[PDB]
């Protein structure tokens, strides 16, 4: 648990918030309904490439279903599953989940485990009933909300997941292909890696004729370490071992 | 992001100084020309998607990128490409009218070129575009607001280059 | 995280094999000053509005560039009242986990939930770290001045802090 | 461990610990001295309880030892018995622990899925934790033998 | 001993508002590309 | 994910070209087998438990790894490896009923290696488990099925290693 | 690495043409600036010391990382970060000479943000020291001149961001 | 590497502090038991084959990982497992007269998990030949020796499980 | 409504109508008056306006109105002019209101799926607009002409 | 929500009529008064703490209601009404400014009766509140203000009721 000083959020530009009380007019339902696109889609689909759920926001125009159950059903459709699910490892899938449905990243190991173990078991329903199903999404959103990015300046931040966070609230974050909070929190757990003092694009690949530095620009698996001045990698001899 | 008003404010406030005879040398500045960043702001929101087409029409419409093989080949692809350049238009609007591109740094250049690398997009056909599409919104803007407006487009291709 | 029994249960866990003296011995060190860590929770619990007032008034008289603009070097420090109200929730909660810490007898809760990460959050706010660790142990002081002669609750309080200050620090040498 | 459990429970609400989850850690501590005898007494007399509890589970389940059985032949009896022998440790470390955190980690999640991929009868392995327990306790006190019993039915109740 | 690190993002917080910039943001956050009413919401904030 | 019709129809695709006779020898190369993999897919889906278990007894169940210290020895690990080696077998079912592993570059091996550093997993290890499997279920799905399947085996190794 | 001339002649390279009127627009776009360039490089090659003592007083000189704790703290530190700047400006002067950034893509910003994360250098400060040293550059060349070195300037402070 | 009297020093020098009495706490414990672990030091380098020779005797030789098939089977493994012991010991040694397992983490800990995985050396076995060095060391050196040498033991230990 | 969408805009947040936001309502409701007067001139010379504007759509687009188009007959030509009449008076709505949100909410949202489903061609839509445009133009003032193009500008956009 | 204009344009537009001279009355009527409801707003956004204070003071604090047995005994309760009372207030000043309460019935009256009833919130007291704070905000902002927000007050009242 956290604590911050009002005022603190109070300073800036203040994030704003969605609400879908029906009587409101058509300006404002279509305000909402496009926010709610814009939150699980990471971008408004239904304008750049025409995707459309008529029979979910007429539903959820009128009333007979929440916020809440439209996201729930966004979240289990066809295009979220080939955006957001077939491109990608589990691993991976349960960390957009949790942007895409609670506006910010993993905390613990524990909480990976138990939501990974559920999408194991049961597939992409599964893991989004798990997730709009918690006590924290009500906590934040009572079926009329729709859910928003609790980023920096809005929420007391925990210093565990600081830049992990801050990297899965960019538009970047869908071509980050390996995961990066499982590692993370794998890491914390355990002495230095073994690889370059520098990050793990330091280190070439041992071929025969090379110069080849696979991580870069292009590929986005990048894994800086803090190593201290005085520290020695572990090398493996080319040979028998005792000749080391 | 900051504008013109708040990096004034801000270099002030960082060494405890109150606004002075500079400080209100660049702000008069701001204030002389904001009429004119407003006009220019109504006009280009007013014609977006033509100087879109436009600037698509005169760049890359019958190269060979939009020939089979190429990147912006299917209709997704085309698609994709000109919402891209609405965002790129969208965004060089706002950073006319706050007088500051500090906008384009956190919302849009912040690792674009290693999202269009990974993706594979054409980098140089992307910044051909933004250049033809500065061509017709100065055009359309005049010469004054052409040139504020091309400011903010030649830091966007500085960033993505 | 982990308390003392429980890491020296998960030591002998991991060759596979039960509890000898040695361990055991272990375990009584902890029972046998128990209530005297119970003591001091209690104590830091009663004074914990004024042993931060404290320290942070002893922190800004020596370091009174703190207080002043961040020059432009455009630094996280304890300028105006917004920067100034964060700083002092910084100060409750290094008390509040070393509390826990002294009470655990151990400072596994201290490296997950305090020193993963801080550094970079620091870092990335431009946070001073040299006064950060100058106000721990300014607090460690001020706790250990009501328990002075009884020499061992003075090493049981100066554990975590001295914990905090060895990790926030660079290696120079 | 009750002391580390208070505390998370404590921090994920963003407090300090109340006077409540003092005065239990105060117990606690204050207690530790005979959980460590009945630890103790536990712990090395594990060969007898190992012993009496195998022989009770095999009169009570032939099967398991009968020819075929999953614990059928020399070395899969032994297997069992380790797999005894396993289990009062565990017993041992939630006796000292205070709680069952060391027996419900190490052990206890996901035993299901394991004896079912090892092809065992997890009501065999209810049974052999039964019968030890049942032996265990006839060689404590009236009190010793409830507070240790407490921890081999929580063993019992997650391997149904 | 830290043994991991997530990496420190450049990172500038909120100080305060101003009339010249809290139109642009609602405009941005919602794509809505300043309407003709706010952008009305900068002409005599700047002509003051 | 691709699967050997998708691959075919985007190489004829990409070149703005019909189906011509060797988009038709692939074409009937697949259809023909296609039965035999529905055949392959059912009775590996029949038998998947006993394969794992099979596999697991033979490769690694009385090794060092599974005595305290290894990483497989509480319970929670053996069952996260039990279902590790489940994954395995379901994606090689799917690539081979696809004829393409480009659902095993999407699904299962981008990331893997790196997570199991991270975590501490043996990949000797893992690959010999996966070895095992590939032994067992080549066994009962007969000759032909058992290389479909040890082809996409071999995939999930070399991508491993 | 490749200049303004290179990339002009790549791009029509690449695509089997002439160099066009276009190609000659830029041609004679970089021709006419190209002694202004030298002008400005040997004015940065006279002075860059005292460019960088400068902006180091400006930027970081007596502010809370140069006491115990900073990072720039002991001799080694402060020596460490002085050869940065002046790595940063001498890298800046090439890309203002060749008119294109690409080498310091390829010698400067290739893995320097890991780097410098793995060490703990702050990148707020090492940002904050690079712009007041696009500030004194500017002053000691000129505005055109200014504006071609702040171009390089703010592209090393974008990808290191 | 840090000694006791050197993380002393850093934790005082990181906050801007002069040494006061906590530090005097420290420094006077470490200086009280420095004599005992220079005659531990010295007993150790006495006797680092024979305990060695003991440690193996008593945990793995007649064992099946001495047999074929077994990690250390052929004379190469088993006189790299007998290096590799006394690297543990003779850097266990260094960390007991330095009073800080800071010199294990940088010279023994980081990355040997990683490269034990991959040549595929039991880990279970090694931390048990560990402990049963632990034995034979605080046998010979004595209960107090014995205790701070087992702390760097079960140092290595945890690093390596 | 200016008023409307800025009080919408200020709910969301949950906070109060900021400096900004009120002077931009003191600066529309001071010119109310104007607005009122340009929708008067615009309001009662409609008869004019849509006859030329007509007569410039079916200039440039003699598809619509050649045998077999969409307009073709003497009733199809009066259900387009009075197409264009119904798009006068949203002009005029959204002249007085201040802001596009009268022209938007009643007749751009879904008008591509409406003229879709009766087979006009949209295009067609957007020339009349355009036409009618240029002739209510020809009857303002210079500033006047530009702040009421303005919507016309606006109504084409959508209309693409 | 719909204020003055938008309901005239409503109802013009639901009969395809053009702003006829009625329209223009109440356009006019409601264009004259703006200004004095931008005035009384912003006296009341400068007032609201003292306003809710003083009517709470004024109404229910130190009847029975506060005491044990009362709904606002406890300090969740006490600071949950006068978070009521807050709302209540700023949507008053929100359907003055537009001159239409529709924005009360759409946000706050729609269920307003059924929540209070299920939760026990006596109904009089908190009109009785509200009828308070109508006589401290028409004292505050004068008399014609003060009607023209006891108008929307009484709406609240009766909704309520
Ligand atoms: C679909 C592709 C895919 C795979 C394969 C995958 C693996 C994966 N394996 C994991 C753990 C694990 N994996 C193993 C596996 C093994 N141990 C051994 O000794 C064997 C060699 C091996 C089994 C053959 C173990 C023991 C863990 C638990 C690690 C721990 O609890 O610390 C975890 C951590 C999640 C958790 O259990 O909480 C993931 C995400 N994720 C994926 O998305
Ligand atoms: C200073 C810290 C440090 C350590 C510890 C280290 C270990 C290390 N151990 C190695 C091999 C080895 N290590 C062992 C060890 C063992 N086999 C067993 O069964 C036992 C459990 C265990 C001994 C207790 C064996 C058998 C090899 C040879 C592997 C092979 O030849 O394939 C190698 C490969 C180099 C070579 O021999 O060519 C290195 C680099 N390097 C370091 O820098
Ligand atoms: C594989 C899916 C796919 C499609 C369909 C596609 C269409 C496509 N149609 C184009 C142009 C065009 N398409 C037309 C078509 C028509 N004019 C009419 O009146 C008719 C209604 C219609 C013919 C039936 C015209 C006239 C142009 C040129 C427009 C211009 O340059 O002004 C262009 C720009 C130039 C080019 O052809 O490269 C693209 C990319 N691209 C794709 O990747
Ligand atoms: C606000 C700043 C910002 C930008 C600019 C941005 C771009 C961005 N462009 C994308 C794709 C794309 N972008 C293009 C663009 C182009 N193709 C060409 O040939 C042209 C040179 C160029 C247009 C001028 C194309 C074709 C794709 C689709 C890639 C694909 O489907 O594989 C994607 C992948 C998301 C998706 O479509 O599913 C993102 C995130 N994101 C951002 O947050
Ligand atoms: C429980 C472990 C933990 C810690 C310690 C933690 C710290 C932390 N300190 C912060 C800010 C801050 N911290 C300070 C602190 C200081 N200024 C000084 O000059 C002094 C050196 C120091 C006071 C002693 C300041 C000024 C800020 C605000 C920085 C800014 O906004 O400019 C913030 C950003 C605001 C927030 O989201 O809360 C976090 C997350 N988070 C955690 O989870
Ligand atoms: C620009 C908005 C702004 C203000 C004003 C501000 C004030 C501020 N006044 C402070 C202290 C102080 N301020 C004062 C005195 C006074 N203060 C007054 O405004 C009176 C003139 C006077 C009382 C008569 C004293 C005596 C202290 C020492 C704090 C203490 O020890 O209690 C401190 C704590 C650090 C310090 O000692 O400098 C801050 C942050 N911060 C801000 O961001
Ligand atoms: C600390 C928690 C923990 C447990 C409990 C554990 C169990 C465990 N039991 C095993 C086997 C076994 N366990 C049994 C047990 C039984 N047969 C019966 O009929 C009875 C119902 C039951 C004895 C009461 C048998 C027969 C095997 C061998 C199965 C085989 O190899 O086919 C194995 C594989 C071989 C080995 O022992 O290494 C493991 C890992 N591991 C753990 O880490
Ligand atoms: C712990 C090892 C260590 C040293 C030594 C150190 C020196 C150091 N000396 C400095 C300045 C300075 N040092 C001097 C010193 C001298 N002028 C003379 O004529 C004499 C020869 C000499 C005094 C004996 C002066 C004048 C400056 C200010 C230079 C300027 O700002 O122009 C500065 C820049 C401002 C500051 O003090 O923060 C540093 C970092 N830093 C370190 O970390
Ligand atoms: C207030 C917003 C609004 C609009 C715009 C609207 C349009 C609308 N246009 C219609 C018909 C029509 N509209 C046209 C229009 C045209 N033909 C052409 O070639 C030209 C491109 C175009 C004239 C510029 C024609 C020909 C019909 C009759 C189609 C038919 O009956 O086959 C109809 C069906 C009959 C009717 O008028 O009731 C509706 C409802 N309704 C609305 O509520
Ligand atoms: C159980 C939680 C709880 C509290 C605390 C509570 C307080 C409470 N305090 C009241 C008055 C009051 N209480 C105080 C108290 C004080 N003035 C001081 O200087 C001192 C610091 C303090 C006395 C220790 C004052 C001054 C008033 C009257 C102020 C006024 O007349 O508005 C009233 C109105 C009494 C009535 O309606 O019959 C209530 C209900 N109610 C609750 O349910």
């Amino acid at each position: 648990g956290l604590r911050l000083p009002q005022i603190y959020a109070k300073a800036g530009i203040s994030r704003q918030k969605f609400v879908m009380k029906p009587g409101l007019s058509t300006d404002e339902k279509q305000s909402v309904i496009s926010a709610c696109y814009r939150q699980v889609f990471e971008r408004d689909i239904s304008k750049a490439y025409g995707f459309s759920f008529s029979v979910l926001e007429s539903q959820v125009k009128n009333g007979q279903i929440s916020i809440k159950e439209f996201v729930r059903s966004l979240g289990k459709s066809s295009v979220y599953q080939k955006q957001f699910y077939q491109p990608y490892v589990n691993s991976r899938v349960v960390e957009l989940a949790f942007r895409h449905f609670l506006g910010r990243n993993l905390s613990s190991l524990a909480e990976f485990q138990k939501f990974f173990a559920i999408l194991s078991k049961k597939g992409l329903t599964g893991l989004v009933d798990s997730l709009i199903n918690s006590r924290e999404y009500s906590d934040y959103f009572n079926e009329e909300t729709v859910p928003y990015i609790r980023g920096f300046g809005e929420e007391p931040q925990e210093c565990r997941n600081w830049g992990t966070q801050i990297d899965l609230f960019q538009y970047s974050a869908p071509f980050r292909k390996v995961p990066q909070s499982i590692t993370l929190f794998s890491d914390y757990l355990k002495a230095l890696p073994d690889q370059h003092p520098y990050g793990r694009g330091n280190d070439p690949l041992l071929i025969q004729f090379g110069a080849i530095f696979p991580i870069g620009t292009k590929n986005l698996k990048q894994n800086p370490a803090p190593f201290g001045k005085d520290t020695r990698r572990l090398l493996i001899r080319r040979g028998p071992g005792i000749y080391n | 992001m900051q504008d013109a008003i708040t990096s004034v404010i801000n270099a002030a406030d960082v060494q405890g100084k109150y606004l002075d005879a500079n400080s209100v040398e660049k702000l008069r500045g701001y204030f002389q020309t904001g009429e004119l960043r407003v006009r220019a702001a109504a006009t280009i929101a007013a014609n977006a998607a033509t100087i879109i087409k436009e600037a698509v029409a005169k760049s890359l419409l019958y190269s060979d990128i939009t020939r089979p093989g190429g990147n912006m080949y299917t209709t997704r692809r085309y698609a994709a490409c000109i919402r891209d350049l609405d965002y790129y238009l969208r965004y060089a609007t706002y950073g006319m009218l706050a007088g500051d591109p500090s906008i384009l740094d956190e919302r849009v250049l912040n690792g674009l070129k290693e999202t269009y690398n990974s993706l594979g997009v054409p980098i140089g056909a992307t910044i051909q575009a933004i250049q033809a599409m500065k061509e017709v919104t100065g055009s359309l803007v005049g010469s004054d607001a052409g040139k504020e407006m091309g400011l903010y487009f030649d830091y966007i291709c500085s960033g993505l280059s | 995280m982990q308390d003392i029994i429980t890491s020296v249960i998960n030591q002998y866990d991991l060759s596979g094999r039960y509890l000898d003296i040695k361990g055991i011995n272990q375990i009584n060190n902890y029972f046998d000053t128990g209530l005297k860590r119970l003591m001091i929770a209690k104590l830091i619990n009663k004074e914990a509005t004024n042993l931060i007032k404290e320290a942070s008034e002893l922190l800004f008289i020596e370091q009174p560039e703190l207080l002043r603009p961040c020059g432009n070097a455009f630094i996280g420090n304890a300028y105006t009242t917004r920067r100034y109200a964060a700083c002092i929730r910084d100060i409750e909660y290094y008390l509040r986990y070393s509390a826990y810490s002294i009470i655990a007898g151990n400072n596994s809760i201290l490296d997950e939930r305090v020193l993963d990460g801080l550094k970079e959050t620091y870092n990335s706010l431009l946070v001073p770290i040299g006064p950060t660790i100058r106000v721990i142990q300014l607090l460690k002081e001020i706790i250990q001045k009501k328990f002075s002669t009884e020499n061992i609750e003075n090493a049981i309080i100066a554990e975590p802090f001295d914990y905090l200050a060895i990790n926030l620090s660079d290696k120079n040498l | 461990s009750i002391v580390t459990k208070s505390i998370v429970n404590a921090d994920a609400e963003a407090r300090y610990l109340s006077p409540g989850e003092l005065d239990r850690i105060k117990s606690f501590v204050l207690s530790g001295q005979r959980r460590l005898r009945i630890a103790q007494t536990l712990t090395e007399n594990r060969e007898r309880i190992v012993k009496q509890g195998g022989q009770q589970l095999f009169q009570r389940r032939p099967d398991v030892v009968s020819p075929g059985g999953n614990a059928y032949g020399e070395e899969m009896t032994a297997t069992c018995l380790r797999d005894l022998d396993y289990y009062l440790r565990l017993v041992t470390y939630g006796i000292i622990a205070g709680d069952v955190t060391p027996i419900e980690e190490i052990g206890l999640v996901g035993v299901k899925e394991m004896y079912s991929a090892l092809g065992t009868p997890i009501s065999g392995v209810a049974e052999g934790i039964r019968c030890m327990k049942d032996v265990a306790c006839s060689l404590l006190s009236g009190e010793d033998a409830a507070e240790v019993g407490f921890y081999f039915d929580y063993t019992l109740a997650a391997m149904q | 001993v830290t043994k991991a690190s997530g990496g420190s993002p450049v990172v500038k917080p909120q100080l305060y508002k101003t009339a010249s910039m809290l139109t642009i943001a609602q405009a941005e956050q919602q794509d809505r590309f300043l309407e003709l009413g706010e952008l009305n919401q900068l002409v005599s904030f700047l002509n003051t």
